[PDB]
């Protein structure tokens, strides 16, 4: 089986260096050019760079985003290609894929498609520190009532790292609950929301409390959400 | 990217035929550089789908085909199957960038349930948050299919793009989809404007929600 195996992933501080080794097996490593591609969370593929095969000089070329910061090298005797990341910034955060450049011959020239892909390694660049969340009420009102049922929630804001869990009324209320995935704000902190649909008739008779648990900081927060009469 | 553009999402029923367009420029596809296509199944790594505009690797079924006309390329899936749900990416060399450029990607949905228009709820910054010198608007989208959507914000009618954070859809209890978007401001920015809007685009129709700082304080 033809395989590519990356390693070196983890959380690293902005401005530091990290080396990603990629080990090849099941094919003549020296006969192929090797190429690195990355993918930021929830985003598309972005080419990082590539190193030519040994018979063509092992020269390298880099994408403009990483030129002057990242380098690439190969060791044919160990069947490894490296991505040496230097002077890392928050927007280098991505999954890093090691890929092989094909040799399939076309009409007078060879193609250069990326025909084998590793499973990737996750590199995270962040300077954030552990911090429990702030829980804010999403107060229901006429503006959040869509004919009989009203929506109400809690905004779990400014926490690090993931994850949090949200329950309602200590897990007694489950019907109508949707908890959303978190966003990552530019400050480096996460924020998510949990909203529940309840009947408007019971808004002033039944109490609604959201229970937020952020184990990485040993905080639990219960917040009572009160209806706004407007 | 900008040099290679794809529709964010396309959908079709099983057995039908859909196309994903890769719109290039004269510095890449128009110049005659070959087009490549990659398929990324959910939670998996990309795999080579089409190389050299039209050739298929050994383990790629013939329902996939690719062409290119001048400055654009196309990927055709003739006979959609449920396992074809994936992100699809096109790729070409670009002489301007001197590098390997990608399209932004296209989410293919293989329709397995009726399409659903989305529901939207816009919550204002809470009193509790404003007292902490913070302000966030929460826009929650729910009950839509296929699981693709576009969120845009406006302040006083004019678009606003700074401070926007949006998640990707996820399955709900009824196997539909939901997503969320945030607009972060200062308490002063909030109070200064007269209206804010969340616009949710889905299947060529847009649903818009509006909150007012003077109302429900």
């Amino acid at each position: 089986e033809v395989q590519l195996v990356e390693s070196g992933g983890g959380l690293v501080q902005p401005g530091r260096s990290l080396r990603l080794p990629c080990t090849a097996s099941g094919f003549s490593f020296g006969d192929h050019a090797m190429s690195w591609v990355r993918q930021a969370p929830g985003k598309g593929l972005e080419w990082v760079g590539f190193i030519r095969k040994t018979t063509y000089g092992a020269t390298t070329h880099y994408a403009a985003a990483v030129r002057g910061r990242f380098t690439i090298s190969r060791d044919d005797s160990k069947s490894i290609v490296y991505l040496q990341m230097n002077s890392l910034k928050t927007e280098d955060t991505a999954v890093y894929f090691c890929t092989r450049v094909q040799l399939d011959y076309g009409p007078g020239y060879q193609y250069y498609g990326m025909d084998v892909w590793g499973q990737g390694t996750t590199v995270t660049v962040s300077s954030a520190s552990t911090k429990g969340p702030s829980v804010f009420p999403l107060a229901p009102s006429s503006k959040s009532t869509s004919g009989g049922t009203a929506a109400l929630g809690c905004l779990v804001k400014d926490y690090f790292p993931e994850p949090v869990t949200v329950s309602w009324n200590s897990g007694a209320l489950t019907s109508g609950v949707h908890t959303f995935p978190a966003v990552l704000q530019s400050s480096g902190l996460y924020s998510l929301s949990s909203v529940v649909t309840v009947p408007s008739s019971s808004l002033g008779t039944q109490t609604y409390i959201c229970n937020v648990n952020h184990k990485p900081s040993n905080t639990k927060v219960d917040k009572k959400v009160e209806p706004k009469s407007c | 990217e900008s040099v290679l553009t794809q529709p964010p999402s396309v959908s079709g029923a099983p057995g039908q035929r859909v196309t994903i367009s890769c719109t290039g420029m004269n510095s890449n596809i128009g110049a005659g550089y070959d087009v490549y296509w990659y398929q990324q199944l959910p939670g998996r790594a990309p795999k080579l789908l089409i190389y050299g505009n039209s050739n298929r690797p050994s383990g790629v079924p013939d329902r996939f085909s690719g062409s290119r006309s001048g400055t654009s390329a196309s990927l055709a899936i003739t006979g959609l199957q449920a396992e074809d749900e994936a992100d699809y990416y096109c790729q070409s060399y670009d002489t301007s960038l001197n590098g390997w450029a990608f399209g932004g990607g296209t989410k293919l949905t293989v329709l397995g349930q009726p399409k659903a228009a989305p529901s939207v709820t816009l919550f204002p910054p809470s009193s509790e948050e404003l007292q902490a010198n913070k302000a966030t608007l929460v826009c929650l989208v729910s009950d839509f299919y296929p699981g693709a959507v576009t969120v845009a914000w406006k302040a006083d009618g004019s678009p606003v793009k700074v401070g926007v954070e949006t998640t990707k859809p996820s399955k709900q209890s009824n196997n539909k989809y939901a997503a969320s978007s945030y607009l972060s401001l200062t308490p002063e920015q909030w109070k200064s404007h007269r209206s804010y809007s969340c616009r949710v685009t889905h299947e060529g129709s847009t649903v818009e929600k509006t909150v007012a700082p003077a109302e429900c304080s």
